[PDB]
RNA sequence: AAUUGAAGAGUUUGAUCAUGGCUCAGAUUGAACGCUGGCGGCAGGCCUAACACAUGCAAGUCGAACGGUAACAGGAAGAAGCUUGCUUCUUUGCUGACGAGUGGCGGACGGGUGAGUAAUGUCUGGGAAACUGCCUGAUGGAGGGGGAUAACUACUGGAAACGGUAGCUAAUACCGCAUAACGUCGCAAGACCAAAGAGGGGGACCUUCGGGCCUCUUGCCAUCGGAUGUGCCCAGAUGGGAUUAGCUAGUAGGUGGGGUAACGGCUCACCUAGGCGACGAUCCCUAGCUGGUCUGAGAGGAUGACCAGCCACACUGGAACUGAGACACGGUCCAGACUCCUACGGGAGGCAGCAGUGGGGAAUAUUGCACAAUGGGCGCAAGCCUGAUGCAGCCAUGCCGCGUGUAUGAAGAAGGCCUUCGGGUUGUAAAGUACUUUCAGCGGGGAGGAAGGGAGUAAAGUUAAUACCUUUGCUCAUUGACGUUACCCGCAGAAGAAGCACCGGCUAACUCCGUGCCAGCAGCCGCGGUAAUACGGAGGGUGCAAGCGUUAAUCGGAAUUACUGGG
RNA sequence: GCCCGGAUAGCUCAGUCGGUAGAGCAGGGGAUUGAAAAUCCCCGUGUCCUUGGUUCGAUUCCGAGUCCGGGCACCA
């Protein structure tokens, strides 16, 4: 409904669009990271990883993703790598 | 609207959307004097300009009121809102009415068309759904429907029979 | 509240006296108690066990003028006390504020001593008072409220005081219009006519 | 010193004891109605339609984050107006502060309603795989740059709603790079991520004279905890139905990936074929739960409105979004129904927030007052918002309190009433005589709820500093919706104030006349057919009392579901 | 709002073609029994909406006004 107070709304989507682009890209390393875990080839996978790091944990100190779960993705992938690599 | 109008004193402005029209009165739900609203309750006086919300139709408002004589006083327009009420009831009654009529109409003096012929002239038909409408309202005396129904008039046999109801 | 109705009607009825009429005509009779509370009073139904309980409740609540509810809730409150609550009963309505006016004699009846309350005319301790029902508590001191005081009715009353009692555990000072309510009231004082216990049992049913 | 509590009656029979149902005596209520009605204080007040809703208000705030200033008032100019030096008027954010905007905090609280839900809920007690803005303790950080964008110009779509296009600009908005550790991942070695300043005052110096610099304040960033709140798990408890007996295939479990803050069929893939169920599975009806409320001596039974926790829902169904937190009551979007605008192309709306209206109903009120007090949100603070709240209006709706008078008064008046017609009675009742004067009434006086905050000044902390500032005193000017306040004072005057049920048994309490199985009364037994204590009326009484009765429902009595405590 | 017609003893209800208001209901009473039943015998019963005018006859002509059921004028 209308009031000075519903300006929250739109500063909303002002945030949207910017959040949820940071989130299809910061998934979209990750696509990379398990494509070329899918791909087999350890060296180009840890790689993937190597530059996939700073930008997901930067994404949670910027407090878009509860810490935790970067650490999450971090681990079990890890996991993935050194079960291959 | 600016234009102004005599009014019984104390009316409430229930009655008066009746002033107004019947069926602005059915639909009215809604008056503001002074722009500040009030119940249908208020009584009206100097003159005041009264802001009048509606609807649509269905309503027995004060018919809902009636029998305390609160809420909406005259007789009117209140007449009026019986009227309504009636109509929808008259239209159930008239259905229910149209079955007994077929019951009297032929276990006496057989075949209902010839029936409103014995009603096609007999009271105020106007329509014939008048004449149909009447039967469940109880509106037409519930005995003299036999009576005019019954409009054979033979006689001398009878006097065969009032020489004997004279023994 | 307050009966109100013929002062004395409820002695000719109780078979009693609620000394309503105090010493002046003196000695009832001049009423002809009893002998017809109403009409054909003249008869003495067998008046059933409920009866003589209901009529023993009515005379107490009579001889005090309480109402039947505020007399329950008396009731009710002398019977989470300690004690044979029977008794305690009475220790409840002799705290009665305008009784004790009637006690320290300032009034002639209970009647006169709430309309002494309702004046005002009895301060107690440091205040004055208007509730009839101000329980009075042990060692409460209490006077009529001298701007109210020397009305000639508390004069000739105190003067009636000397042909009533002078009930022993209140302290009356009488001369120079005052009273303190010392102890309660034991059972083995007042009347004993009555067996409260009876009003008891009334409100066991 | 922390329960002392437990009554029975009528009713089957010619009569009796049984047995044994029906009914009654109490208390109880969010009550309603009928009658009646004076005041006060205190609570209570839509239980049906979680039906629809006109208007108003119900959530905003910070200029001490910012570019700005449309407005309100001061300063820099001049002309002029003309009390010719006396004022009026014309440009700029310079200040005071301040619309719209950017932006941070709030909007997830507080408030409402009980539809759904018989268990993803609650209560109880446990448990581990968690998270947690504001606040607080500790440790450190806080450098260096960049790209924008609204605003706002200009043109522009549309009835409007609501936009569109091209350029203009800032920041605690945003994004890099550097920088990180008792942080994250990892066995480790190693990789990686943080941000922001703002304000006040000020000596010296610096002075591009816009400031640097110094000190103070607060904000900002990471980690560590604490408190708090929130999420989750298990056991036990948590209505009725068996004329509901079987149910179940993400179902039960595993392994692995995925998943959320976290465990997990939370989800997928594959594997195992289990899982629940007579100590009721599943299905069916119904219900928000508890603390408690009611009744009861208790054990129980009934219920769960007010106050309070919890939970659920917010026009209906659905989904997300921002954000610490919602899948969000006065936020978004979709669909649906329904109101409303419409230039018909296309839009708008959600009182189960407070009032209020229509409707429903037996039935439940004011479209009020103040943010003075409490708390809450913002903000350094002053303040601002506050239908939470504090109040006032409304209604006998319940609880309690008080008043409607007191004393005296024999001619036992009159009048009504009954009479065995003598009298009794109504009835000290009234009158009369005498006194008081609650609340009423009018008139005076006059609290408390008020604590703070402000202004000043002094001292101490403070640092380069008798500055700013923090704290602490002390002085002074102030903060009350209720509100002709509570209470106290005075004046006048019995003055303004009593009704309702019953009166055969149950059950307190009588007669007379009216009527004649009619009219009628009834909770049960039953009354009434000419001598009614029962019906109607009069009288008198009985009970209760601004209340009294009836209906309503619950326990009671009922040891007629019996554990206590029966057969 | 215009206007329009229907308005009966106590009930249901005849007649209401300008002319002395009465039929069925029970009813109450009679006779029976303590009362009924059974049963015999009797009919009591009004302001035709109340009321004015044109009428010798108005309850059948024309009004007030109310009532009851209508059709429409009745949207600010």
């Amino acid at each position: 409904n209308i009031k000075s107070a519903k300006k929250r709304a739109i500063q909303s989507e002002k945030a949207r669009k910017h959040n949820a682009s940071r989130r299809s890209m910061m998934r979209t390393f990750i696509k990379k990271v398990y494509a070329a875990i899918e791909a087999g080839d350890k060296a180009a996978a840890q790689k993937a990883f190597n530059e996939m790091q700073p930008i997901v944990d930067r994404q949670a100190a910027k407090g878009l993703i509860h810490k935790n779960k970067a650490a999450r993705h971090k681990a079990n992938l890890t996991a993935q790598i050194n079960k291959l690599a | 609207k600016g234009d102004v109008v005599d009014l019984p004193a104390g009316s409430t402005p229930l009655d008066f959307a009746y002033h107004i029209h019947s069926d602005v009165g059915h639909r009215c739900i809604g008056a503001k004097i002074g722009g500040r609203i009030v119940p249908f309750t208020y009584q009206l006086q100097m003159g005041d300009q009264i802001e009048i919300i509606t609807q649509k139709q269905p309503n027995p408002s004060r018919d809902w009121l009636n029998p305390n004589l609160g809420y909406v006083t005259t007789s009117r327009g209140r007449s009026k809102i019986h009227a309504w009420f009636r109509k929808q009831d008259r239209d159930k009654n008239i259905l229910a009415g149209r079955q007994i009529l077929d019951d009297e109409l032929e276990h006496l003096g057989i075949s209902l068309k010839e029936a409103e012929k014995h009603l096609l002239p007999r009271y105020n038909f106007n329509d014939v759904d008048e004449l149909l409408a009447a039967i469940g309202g109880g509106d037409i005396r519930l005995n003299q429907m036999v009576n005019f129904l019954q409009s054979q008039f033979n006689k001398p046999s009878a006097e065969e029979q009032d020489a004997a109801a004279l023994k | 509240a307050r009966y109100l109705g013929p002062k004395l009607k409820l002695s000719r009825r109780e078979g009693t006296d609620l000394f309503l009429k105090s010493g002046v005509r003196a000695i009832d009779t001049k009423c002809k108690i009893e002998q017809a509370p109403g009409q054909h009073g003249a008869r003495k139904p067998r008046l059933s066990d409920y009866g003589v309980q209901l009529r023993e409740k009515q005379k107490v609540r009579r001889i005090y003028g309480v109402l039947e509810r505020q007399f329950r809730n008396y009731y009710k409150e002398a019977a989470r006390l300690k004690g044979n609550t029977g008794e305690n009963l009475l220790a409840l309505l002799e705290g009665r504020l305008d009784n004790v006016v009637y006690r320290m004699g300032f009034g002639a009846t209970r009647a006169e001593a709430r309309q002494l309350v309702s004046h005002k005319a009895i301060m107690v301790n440091g205040r004055v008072v208007n509730i009839a029902s101000y329980q009075v508590s042990p060692n409460d001191v209490v006077s009529i409220r001298e701007k109210a005081k020397k009305q000639s009715r508390v004069k000739a009353a105190l003067e009636l005081a000397e042909q009533r009692e002078k009930p022993t555990w209140l302290e009356v000072d009488a001369g120079k219009m005052e009273g303190t309510f010392k102890r309660k009231p034991e059972r083995s004082d007042l009347s004993a006519d009555i067996n409260e216990h009876l009003i008891v049992e009334l409100y066991s049913k």
